[PDB]
């Protein structure tokens, strides 16, 4: 009789951007009061609906996607903005109806040396369309002669590691985005 | 050896402020966190919140929000805890437990500070 | 807040047998459920972590299995000197929550 905003906000392992974990929250009382009224976040930016008046609208299907991106790529998670995270990772559709909640978390996700587990796709031969998780790791060929199976000259493995340190600037730190797409 | 010595069997009046020690050695102290669990005699372990061993931020568990604080004096390989304003319902052991940032499974090793109170 | 109930409370066993102790999480802990043991007057010890994989350096008489909200480790060869207050743990949602414990006893 209350929607799971505990299984998706207070969690231990926010996924990596390439495999953004999406949960279907449905048939329950959602209280978007706790979320907006918490100052832990740092980019509530709600495109479509209005952050303030949000507890009343009966959203038909709430799909909380959740990932970890660079500390400066919070922009690429905004309807329209395009680049590495948008085109070759997670794309917020041109007409996104919902909010892009996000904390720049260092303590939890940054290791002195590098938590190399939060990953990100770079070289990708397909700008991902709205809400797509290209979990594949195909050795990307770019120059000419197909490598196929081997990494080397003019052949780069896509999924590159972020590697986050507790020293890195507030734009290179790990950022945990939880875009709350509504109907 | 990778073992976490702990402070001796404490005992204090209901209202003192005391500080158990978890001095580490053997691993890179910075690498993992420093969870702190407690266990009342007739009950079970309860996590109480860690401290990022490069900053010292005490992100306590949602229950032990108040009088407990974790004081990290790094470069000495120490991760002290400091219960404050002790009550008569805290007559429990308080363990150290190296549980990292990416793992969060403890290997709960703390010899156990027998914090009796009366 | 994850209400982790492990059952049965106190289940006796006899030497050399095979005993199963189960653990049920109120919400989903999907595959983060570690397993500890604690002989009295001791700091517990990890036994199974992520509910399937085994810790290196454990006497591998027991290993665990499960997923979702149903988890267990079954002692494939018990020996008397255990009587260990076994503990669940999850690692999915803060706060990490343990289980009260399935104390073992010989007849
Ligand atoms: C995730 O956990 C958060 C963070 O703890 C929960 O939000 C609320 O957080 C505050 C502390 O940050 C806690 O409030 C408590 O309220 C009770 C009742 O007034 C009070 O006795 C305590 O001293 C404390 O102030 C509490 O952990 C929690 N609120 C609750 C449940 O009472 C949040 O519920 C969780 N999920 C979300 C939406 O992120």
């Amino acid at each position: 009789n209350l929607c799971p905003f505990g299984e998706v906000f207070n969690a231990t392992r926010f996924a990596s951007v390439y495999a953004w974990n999406r949960k279907r929250i449905s048939n329950c009382v959602a209280d978007y009061s706790v979320l907006y009224n918490s100052a832990s976040f740092s980019t509530f930016k709600c495109y479509g609906v209005s952050p303030t008046k949000l507890n009343d609208l009966c959203f038909t299907n709430v799909y909380a996607d959740s990932f970890v991106i660079r500390g400066d790529e919070v922009r690429q998670i905004a309807p329209g903005q395009t680049g590495n995270i948008a085109d070759y990772n997670y794309k917020l559709p041109d007409d996104f109806t919902g909010c892009v909640i996000a904390w720049n978390s260092n303590n939890l996700d940054s290791k002195v040396g590098g938590n190399y587990n939060y990953l990100y796709r770079l070289f990708r031969k397909s700008n991902l369309k709205p809400f797509e998780r290209d979990i594949s790791t195909e050795i990307y060929q770019a120059g000419s002669t197909p490598c196929n199976g081997v990494k080397g000259f003019n052949c780069y493995f896509p999924l590159q590691s972020y590697g986050f340190q507790p020293t890195y600037g507030v734009g290179y730190q790990p950022y945990r985005v939880v875009v709350l797409s509504f109907e | 050896q990778v073992q976490l010595v702990q402070s001796g069997s404490e005992l204090k009046k209901p209202g003192a402020s005391v500080k158990v020690s978890c001095k580490a050695s053997g691993y890179t102290f910075t690498d993992y966190g420093m969870n702190w669990v407690r266990q009342a005699p007739g009950q079970g372990l309860e996590w109480m919140g860690w401290i990022n061993t490069y900053s010292g931020e005490p992100t306590y568990a949602d229950d032990f929000r108040g009088r407990f604080v974790f004081s990290l004096d790094t470069s000495v390989s120490t991760a002290y805890l400091q219960i404050c304003s002790l009550k008569a319902e805290d007559t429990a052991v308080y363990y150290c437990a190296r549980g990292g940032n990416w793992d969060w499974y403890f290997d709960v090793w703390g010899q156990g500070t027998l914090v009796t109170v009366s | 807040d994850i209400q982790m109930t492990q059952s049965p409370s106190s289940l006796s066993a006899s030497v050399g047998d095979r005993v199963t102790i189960t653990c049920r999480a109120s919400q989903s802990v999907s595959n983060f459920l570690h397993w500890y043991q604690q002989k009295p007057g001791k700091a517990p010890k990890l036994l199974i972590y992520y509910a399937s994989q085994s810790i290196s350096g454990v006497p591998s008489r027991f290993s665990g299995s499960g997923s979702g909200t149903d988890f267990t480790l079954t002692i494939s060869s018990l020996q008397p000197e255990d009587f260990a207050t076994y503990y669940c743990q999850q690692s999915n949602t803060w706060p990490l929550t343990f289980g009260q414990g399935t104390k073992l006893e010989i007849k």
